[PDB]
């Protein structure tokens, strides 16, 4: 992984040593080159994972998450450089540095062989994320959002640290390959119940699990646009990636310990989907949409079937591109009208025709139109959950109806009807904005041609 | 001359500069010497060639 | 003070501590504490005001009471063993007395009340000595008598210190009071692991000293003693706000910073001894400290508080305080986690 | 007036000073280069060449090999009157049951 | 735990038996990281005193790197010595107490019974 | 060797440099009292260093190239705007007074540092000790609020306690009607708007508060407008003073070392002039102060510590 870690680190001197007026050009160009080389991680084998060294490895689960991560950095630089245009040079460079450091921690997080190396980098991502939210967020609420983000994550992750060290003392190793062969079944005792919760709650909070999600509508809404993109696209998926890994050592206890969290997710997805119908803040609506989608990933991971694991991997990738696109679309309106209220600016299809096409495509992927990879992931999860219990099709079916309703409600409210008379500063869409949207949707639809590369290790 | 008052660091402290560079050279030479003897003594005690 | 006399007094503070650390005889340990207390009182009184006199008096009363209890423990130990060797004590009553005496000297809860008040009442440089160098001698004694220490007593003192330190710091706006409660909380980690692995007591002590030294030095560089006076730093020395941010996050124990290392290594040792509940409780309770460290970062680095017009005059002059070792300390306070296995040099 | 604070600046229209703006930078030359690197490295390189690279991945995860291997085994086993597949994954003669 | 080692030459940074161990390589990645920390300290020193960060006082920056690398080298020698001593003690004890560390007669998976927990 | 404890231990002690001529003299009086003319005369005859009265740009004159800086780097303090609109709601009146107190505080530390380091006496025109007369005059005319006076007294309380008062206070007494006549002669359009009520309040503060207080700790010499013209007589009187009161007699090398350590570090001098008391007159929002601070560093010779600025011809930076 050093062929990706070292180039990522070099983005920092590149940013600091660049000419003042070339910081965005230079960092964007070279971050795209790194993203291009990440395609070499697609050398996956049917039986064995691609094991680089004692520290790092990549299998079909981490590889797509790595490619998404490295793809997101140039998109975030494009999304940020407009609203940071009046920031002074040194603070711009520090903003880019936080983004680079977050990428460094993420790519090492997804390839860490040892769960305690995974833990340190998994917590490490908090620091740059907190700084981005609180320093460069726009509203007073960013300070409160940072505290909710920080202490929800740590309340869960500190018990995880105790559990992981306990496992290493008992097994002798936290190396993930070793745990595949030395894993022992978990006896059903009270002490193992709390080991199970310690190993899972930190990941549940990051998903987020319904009930433990209050940090997300604060953090995702108060962050700057780059903060929201990475928060929704990648950082929510650390929880899914962590759960997909750690459930290996929790069988068979997951059979019954899953029930309370499956109920929270199956009912929670309907609750959060309903909330979207009455949200007044466009960014807040998009944030609650993420909670509903990640409820499917939680359920898929907990029922532990080959189909649910393929579906979960696809959804995580599909949601990452879609939710990031929606935040970027919402941000482009915000940079014009300087409000997040959804009813403020209406009929934007009349004033911004091409941008209204991006809204439509973003909405259709969000409601999982076939054959998008959003639908492929959702379908595979619904199939596996039907086998877990036929009755689940009712909750899955209702959620798909509600999801269509709020996805198109967002489209209709903002893009259709009559334009707001007094809003007269809706200038034409910039080339930058149009390129930013198409760099989300084009890869998303291309993956429909070759879905296997985002179906994970069970494929 | 630009400054109304002569800065304390208007010109180099050539004494400190000389003692700073000499100290770096000494430590580097001493460190290399130490390392070479440790390798020699490690080889002698382990009967290595 | 005459600068030469100030140097001699500081060297005597160090000599008292060194005597405690090299002594094999209980009388010489007691003498080291006496010498140390005598030499530190002047540096607390050096600015001559009623608050400095009150702090010196409160400190003197606390330390003198502790030193009499220490001597009582030594004499009881002599009566039941006929010897003076600094080692495990041979009577449970002597053990309790010495443990309490050392807890009083450390300012551990519930013997903690003097630490916030004494620190607040003295200059920043004196507070730096009080919260760093003064911990060395009591810790070095605890390091040698720990096999005879009552397990419940020492763990009770640790839990209370972590709780009181965390809660006490939440209500503070004075920087010196924040550092005092932070010291009390960090004290509880050092003693909590002492029964299991005294080497991790030393690791936490060293890293705590480095981070605390870094914080006091940065507070001294701008002569800031309150939260609101520190909130002006962004408009005078912006680099200092970044350094303060990194150190405060490190003191909060956040990965991948240096301050996580002691918490990480202590949790490991306690879990090896089947102590699961206590490290989990300690780790969670430490979130209190992270909260009032984060509050400082909000008012110092991550937002910009209102400035004053006269601040413009300060822009025209350079920092002339020595800030000794600050570049080295701040790097060690933050970037040492990759070198964690080096803790074996303390074994 | 309460504190001395600057009034909020009015929002600048990039098109006003540069009707050909791409939205990347206020400097027209830097603005054009930012567009070119994004479109070249973004679409020409990553999306086009990356799409081609993915399309020609050498038997990703052994699926084509497995099909050829399955054909070989089915041909062999049917040509010898053997079952196409057996319920036991492991030979029972290597297994020692309890009791 | 290792304070009273039988062969502990007390209050010695590197006892003589440490000379039997291979020295850290001057290209050791941990030593390179220590040098990097020294270089960061040099940059911070310029920053807090408002000198040009990268160019100011190259002599001072060099002494930051040298002193960190110099101290780092000896700390790594002691670090490696202390882990060598830990392993030496562990293996000697295991030899002296064979009754406490018996070689297990360990069976194949064909012989050992593990319960099956269906995932359905 | 830069002064410090080591230089002190090596024999750099103030009692060696100072003599019976090492006196700190301040000349006070009302506006247009001729205090400035006398102060230059006293300084020359006695061989003392003269400090022109600290104005808005005194600090500029001691740093950088020594030339005044644009007004936004003083906060837009304007003496002229104080005379055109003393009740302006932008807070200029107290913002000016607070800035001038800090300027005098800086100048006083500069005067002490010269006196202690070189042993030569100094002559000042007004000081931090008499600065309050203008504050009282502003307050009594309603130019500033009572909160502003409280802020000033808070700042003065924790700054003036650190210094020694002048050896000699020379007051030039000129009646208000004569001062008013002399202002008209000087022909300054803004200064001509000063009222007799304002000038009278300055006089009342000088005679009711200042002179009684300084008499207990300094040698106070009073002169009419006519007597002050004869600087030879004034200098003669200063030379035959006894100097038998005041804290200067209780000073030794140890206490002067501590004083010198303070006055040399100008950020320690100004530390409390910016206490976080949010008074609208002196409070600046983050957006404004952020903007102005960045422009300050963009000035010639201001980006880096003095001696590290290539744009003004500094050399050997890679070895400094
Ligand atoms: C013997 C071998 C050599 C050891 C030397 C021992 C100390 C004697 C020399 C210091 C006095 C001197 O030279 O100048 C007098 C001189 C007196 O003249 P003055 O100006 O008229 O009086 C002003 C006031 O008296 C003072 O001025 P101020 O009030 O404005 O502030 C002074 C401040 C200003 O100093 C600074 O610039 C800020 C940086 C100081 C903190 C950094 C120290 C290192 C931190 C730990 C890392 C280890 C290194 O310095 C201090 O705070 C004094 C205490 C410094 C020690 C702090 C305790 C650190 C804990 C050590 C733990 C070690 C174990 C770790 C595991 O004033 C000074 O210069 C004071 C600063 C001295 C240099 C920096 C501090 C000493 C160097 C660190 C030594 C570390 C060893 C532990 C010391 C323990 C002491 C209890
Ligand atoms: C065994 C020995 C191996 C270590 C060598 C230590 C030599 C360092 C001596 C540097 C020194 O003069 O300290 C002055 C120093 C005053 O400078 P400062 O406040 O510490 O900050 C640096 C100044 O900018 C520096 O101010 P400057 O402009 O005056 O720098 C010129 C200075 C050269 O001074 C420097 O270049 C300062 C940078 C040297 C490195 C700082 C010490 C680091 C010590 C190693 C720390 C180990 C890190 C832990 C290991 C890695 C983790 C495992 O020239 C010399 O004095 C040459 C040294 C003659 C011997 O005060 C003291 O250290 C003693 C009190
Ligand atoms: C209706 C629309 C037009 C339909 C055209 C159909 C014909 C197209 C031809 C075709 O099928 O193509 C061949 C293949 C599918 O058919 P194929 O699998 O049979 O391949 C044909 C070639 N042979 C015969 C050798 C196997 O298409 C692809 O493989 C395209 C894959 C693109 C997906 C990768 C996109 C690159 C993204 C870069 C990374 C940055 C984004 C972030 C990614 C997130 C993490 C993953
Ligand atoms: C002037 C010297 C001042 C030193 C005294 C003031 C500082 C005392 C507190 C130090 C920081 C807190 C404790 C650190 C413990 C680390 C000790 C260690 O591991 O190394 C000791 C090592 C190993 O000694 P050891 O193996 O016998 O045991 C050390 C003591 N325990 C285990 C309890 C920590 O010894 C040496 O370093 C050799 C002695 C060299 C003496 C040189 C002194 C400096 C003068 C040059
Ligand atoms: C006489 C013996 C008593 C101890 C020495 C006290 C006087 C030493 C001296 O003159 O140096 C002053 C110096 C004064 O320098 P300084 O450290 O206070 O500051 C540097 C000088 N300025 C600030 C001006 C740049 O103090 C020392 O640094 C000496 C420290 C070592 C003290 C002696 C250690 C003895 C170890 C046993
Ligand atoms: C809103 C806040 C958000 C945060 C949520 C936090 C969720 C934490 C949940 C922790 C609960 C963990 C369970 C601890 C109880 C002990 C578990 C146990 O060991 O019981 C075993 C037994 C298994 O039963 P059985 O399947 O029959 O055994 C195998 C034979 N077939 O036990 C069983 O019968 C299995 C069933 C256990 C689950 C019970 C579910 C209760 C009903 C659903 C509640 C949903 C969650 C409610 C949250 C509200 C919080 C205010
Ligand atoms: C990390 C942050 C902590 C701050 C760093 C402190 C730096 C300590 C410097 C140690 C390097 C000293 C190099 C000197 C080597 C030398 O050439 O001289 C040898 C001399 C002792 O010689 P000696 O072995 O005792 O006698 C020979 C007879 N056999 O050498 C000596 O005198 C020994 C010097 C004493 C060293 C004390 C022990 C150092 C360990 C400090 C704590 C380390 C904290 C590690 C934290 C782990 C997490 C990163
Ligand atoms: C892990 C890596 C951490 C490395 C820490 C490096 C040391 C600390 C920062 C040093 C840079 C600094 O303090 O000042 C910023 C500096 C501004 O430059 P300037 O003031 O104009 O000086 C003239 C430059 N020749 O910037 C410069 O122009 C010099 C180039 C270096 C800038 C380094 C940026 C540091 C940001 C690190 C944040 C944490 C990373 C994660
Ligand atoms: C002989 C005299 C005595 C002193 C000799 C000591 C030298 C060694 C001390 C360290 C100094 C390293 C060299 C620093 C070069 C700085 C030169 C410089 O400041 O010029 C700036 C240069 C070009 O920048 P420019 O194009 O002019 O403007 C861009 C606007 N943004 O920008 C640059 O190109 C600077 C490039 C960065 C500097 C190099 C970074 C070095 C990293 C060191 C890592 C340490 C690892 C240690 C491991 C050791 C293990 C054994
Ligand atoms: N508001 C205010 N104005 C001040 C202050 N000090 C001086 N001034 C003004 O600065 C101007 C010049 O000060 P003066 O020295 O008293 O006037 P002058 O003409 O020089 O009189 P002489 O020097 O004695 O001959 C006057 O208009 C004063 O009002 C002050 O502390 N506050
Ligand atoms: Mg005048």
């Amino acid at each position: 992984m050093l062929k990706y870690i070292i180039p990522t680190i070099m983005l920092m001197p590149l940013t600091w040593l660049s000419k003042n007026n070339m910081i965005w050009v230079n960092s964007t160009a070279h971050s795209l080159l790194i993203s291009f080389t990440s395609l070499l991680l697609m050398n996956q084998f049917g039986d064995n994972s691609l094991n680089f060294s004692l520290l790092f490895f990549s299998d079909s689960l981490s590889t797509p998450l790595l490619i998404l991560t490295m793809w997101l950095l140039p998109l975030m630089l494009m999304a940020s450089q407009h609203h940071l245009s009046k920031e002074n040079l040194t603070r711009k460079k520090l903003f880019i540095t936080m983004l680079i450091s977050l990428q460094l921690f993420l790519i090492m997080t997804f390839t860490a062989m040892e769960l305690i190396l995974f833990y340190i980098l998994f917590e490490a991502t908090l620091v740059p994320t907190l700084i981005i939210i609180t320093r460069w967020g726009n509203q007073t609420e960013r300070l409160n959002a940072g505290l909710y983000f920080l202490f929800y994550t740590l309340a869960g992750s500190l018990p995880l640290l105790v559990a992981l060290i306990y496992i290493q003392n008992t097994v002798g190793s936290l190396n993930f390959l070793m745990l595949q062969y030395w894993v022992q079944p978990v006896h059903n005792s009270w002490s193992n119940v709390f080991m199970w919760l310690a190993c899972m709650m930190a990941f549940m909070v990051k998903m987020p699990l319904y009930g433990l999600h209050l940090w997300l509508p604060k953090a995702h809404v108060e962050a700057p646009i780059a903060g929201s993109m990475v928060l929704a696209a990648v950082l929510l998926k650390l929880g899914g990636y962590g759960m997909l890994r750690i459930t290996l050592i929790l069988n068979p206890m997951t059979d019954f310990m899953a029930y309370p969290f499956i109920m929270l997710s199956l009912w929670g997805m309907i609750m959060t989907s309903s909330i979207c119908l009455r949200q007044t803040d466009l960014k807040s609506l998009i944030a609650y949409s993420s909670v509903s989608h990640m409820a499917l990933v939680i359920v898929a991971i907990l029922i532990q079937t080959p189909w649910s694991y393929m579906g979960a991997t696809a959804l995580m990738i599909a949601h990452g591109l879609t939710s990031s696109m929606l935040f970027c679309l919402a941000n482009s309106n915000y940079e014009r009208i300087h409000s997040r209220t959804m009813i403020l600016a209406r009929g934007l299809q009349t004033l911004l025709p091409l941008m209204a096409t991006w809204w439509l495509l973003a909405s259709l992927t969000n409601l999982a139109l076939p054959p998008t990879i959003n639908l492929i992931g959702e379908l595979f999860v619904v199939m596996s959950t039907f086998s877990w219990s036929n009755i689940t099709i009712i909750l899955m079916g209702v959620n798909m109806v509600i999801t269509a309703l709020y996805s198109l409600y967002m489209l209709i409210m903002t893009q259709r009807g009559k334009y707001t008379y007094h809003i007269n500063n809706i200038s034409p869409s910039f080339t930058r904005e149009n390129a930013l949207m198409s760099l989300h949707i084009l890869p998303l639809l291309l993956l429909t041609l070759n879905p296997k590369i985002i179906l994970g290790p069970l494929y | 001359k630009f400054y109304i008052q002569e800065p304390p660091h208007g010109s180099p402290n050539w004494l400190k500069v000389g003692l700073t560079l000499g100290t770096s050279v000494f430590l580097w030479i001493y460190l290399i010497k130490q390392h070479n003897e440790d390798v020699l003594e490690y080889k002698r005690r382990n009967g290595l060639e | 003070m005459n600068p030469i006399i100030f140097i001699i007094i500081l060297l005597t503070i160090m000599l008292g501590t060194i005597i405690v650390m090299i002594s094999s005889h209980w009388l010489l340990v007691w003498i080291g504490f006496e010498m140390n207390m005598l030499a530190i009182i002047p540096i607390m009184m050096k600015n001559h005001n009623p608050r400095a006199t009150e702090a010196s008096t409160k400190y003197f009363l606390t330390q003198s009471t502790a030193s009499m209890l220490l001597m009582m423990a030594v004499i009881i130990n002599l009566m039941f063993s006929g010897q003076w060797t600094v080692m495990k004590l041979f009577n449970p009553m002597a053990s309790m007395l010495m443990t309490m005496a050392l807890a009083m000297k450390l300012g551990m809860a519930p013997f903690h009340f003097w630490v916030p008040e004494v620190t607040q009442g003295i200059p920043l440089s004196s507070g730096l000595i009080l919260l760093t160098w003064q911990k060395l001698a009591p810790m070095s004694v605890l390091y040698q008598i720990f096999p005879s220490i009552n397990l419940n007593l020492i763990l009770t003192l640790s839990v209370l210190s972590i709780l009181i330190g965390g809660w006490g710091g939440l209500n503070q706006t004075q920087l010196r009071k924040i550092m005092a409660y932070s010291s009390i909380a960090h004290m509880g980690w050092m003693t909590a692991v002492l029964p299991y692995n005294p080497t991790m007591t030393l690791l936490n002590l060293i890293i705590y000293i480095i981070m605390t030294s870094t914080m006091f030095t940065m507070f001294m560089a701008n002569s800031t003693t309150t939260t609101l006076s520190l909130s002006h730093t962004w408009n005078k020395t912006p680099i200092m706000t970044v350094l303060i941010l990194a150190t405060l996050l490190s003191m909060g124990g956040l990965p991948p910073l240096s301050g996580f290392m002691p918490k990480w290594m202590i949790i490991q040792e306690m879990t090896k001894n089947n102590s699961i509940i206590l490290p989990t409780f300690m780790a969670i309770t430490a979130l209190l400290n992270l909260y009032f460290y984060m509050r400082l970062t909000y008012s110092t680095t991550l937002t910009m508080f209102p400035s004053t017009n006269n601040m413009k005059m300060k822009w025209q002059f350079p920092l002339m305080k020595k800030m000794t070792f600050l570049p080295t300390m701040v790097v060690l306070s933050t970037m040492m986690l990759p070198l964690t296995p080096m803790l074996s040099v303390l074994e | 007036l309460r504190w001395q604070e600057d009034p909020e600046p009015e929002d600048e229209n990039l098109y006003e000073k540069n009707p050909d703006s791409h939205g990347y930078d206020k400097d027209p030359a830097v603005d054009i280069w930012n567009m070119r690197v994004v479109f070249f490295f973004g679409f020409s390189i990553v999306l086009v060449l990356g799409s081609t690279f993915v399309a020609y991945l050498p038997d990703y995860r052994m699926q084509e090999w497995a099909r050829r291997e399955a054909e070989r085994l089915v041909k062999y086993r049917e040509a010898h009157g053997l079952p196409i597949m057996e319920s036991n994954c492991f030979d029972p003669s290597k297994i020692q049951l309890p009791e | 735990m290792m304070t009273g080692r039988q062969g502990r030459a007390t209050f010695q940074f590197l006892p003589d038996e440490a000379r039997s161990l291979p020295p850290p390589k001057l290209t050791d990645p941990r030593l390179a990281f220590v040098g990097f920390l020294g270089y960061c300290s040099g940059l911070i020193d310029n920053a807090i005193r408002r000198r040009p960060v990268l160019l100011a006082g190259l002599h001072r920056q060099l002494l930051y790197i040298t002193s960190f690398v110099f101290v780092g080298y000896y700390l790594l020698k002691r670090q490696d010595y202390m882990y060598a001593v830990r392993d030496h003690d562990m293996f000697s004890y295991i030899k002296s107490h064979p009754e406490d560390f018996p070689e297990k007669d360990k069976k194949t998976y064909g012989e050992v019974f593990e319960e099956f927990h269906p995932v359905r | 060797l830069q002064y410090g404890p080591l230089a002190y231990i090596l024999g750099e002690k103030a009692t060696k440099k100072m003599t019976e001529k090492s006196k700190l003299i301040t000349v006070d009086g009302n506006i247009c009292s001729g205090k400035s003319k006398l102060a230059k005369e006293i300084a020359e005859k006695l061989g003392l260093k003269h400090f022109p009265e600290a104005g808005i740009h005194y600090v500029d004159s001691t740093t950088g190239d020594g030339k005044p800086l644009p007004v936004q780097f003083s906060g837009n303090c304007s003496l002229e705007k104080f005379y055109d609109d003393p009740k302006s709601n932008d807070g200029n009146s107290y913002r000016l007074q607070a800035w001038l107190y800090a300027s005098r505080l800086l100048q006083y530390a500069d005067a002490l540092e010269h006196l202690l380091s070189t042993g030569q006496g100094v002559v000042l025109e007004r000081s931090i000790y008499s600065d309050f007369v203008f504050l009282e005059a502003m307050y009594r005319q309603g130019f500033i609020r009572k909160q502003c006076v409280d802020h000033y007294n808070q700042v003065k309380k924790v700054t003036i306690c650190e210094y020694l008062p002048p050896h000699v206070v020379v007051y030039v007494d000129v009646p208000v009607p004569e001062v008013q006549s002399r202002i008209q002669k000087k022909g300054n359009p803004h200064e001509m708007k000063i009222t007799s009520a304002y000038l009278q309040d300055i006089e009342n503060a000088y005679k009711g508060t200042f002179l009684p207080e300084m008499s207990e700790k300094c040698e106070v010499l009073q002169y009419s407008a006519w007597e002050a013209q004869d600087a030879e007589k004034v200098v003669e009187d200063i030379e035959y003073l006894k100097y038998d009161k005041g804290p200067w007699l209780d000073q030794n090398d140890r206490k002067l070392h501590k004083l010198r350590m303070l006055v040399q570090d100008k950020l320690e001098v100004l530390n409390y002039t910016s206490i976080p008391v949010f008074l609208p007159e002196v409070t600046v929002g983050a957006h404004q102060s952020d903007q102005v601070f960045q422009e300050f560093t963009e000035l010639p010779g201001r980006k880096y510590r003095a001696g590290y600025n290539e744009d003004v011809g500094d050399k050997w930076i890679w070895l400094k």
